[PDB]
């Protein structure tokens, strides 16, 4: 056997495990949001002493 | 009249218009004011 071979032959499925970790991510998403206050009116009182 | 009638209305809030006369240098205007229908006649001045 072969120096390189015997270093290949070290590793073995039980000596080496391999095991794929990913994170959960939320998906992105674009929203476009407009806020706008209530309408506002004008308004004219005349008060008079008989009224 | 509706605002003249504001004025004599402001000094005492009983009191209402019962007539209203208005004199010029040329002419003369008299205006009588009732609730239902209003009479204004120009006269000049003898």
């Amino acid at each position: 056997h072969d120096e390189e071979a015997i270093k290949q032959t070290l590793r073995n499925k039980f000596n080496y495990n391999t095991r794929e970790c990913q994170t959960i991510n939320p998906s992105i998403r674009e929203r476009g949001v407009s806020t706008e206050p209530p309408p506002s009116d004008t308004i004219c009182g005349n008060i008079t002493q008989w009224e | 009249t509706k605002k003249a009638r504001s004025v004599v209305r402001d000094l005492d809030p009983t009191n209402d218009l019962v007539f209203l006369r208005i004199q010029t240098k040329l002419n003369e205007i008299m205006v009588a004011p009732d609730d239902e229908f209003s009479l204004i006649v120009i006269q000049t001045k003898g």
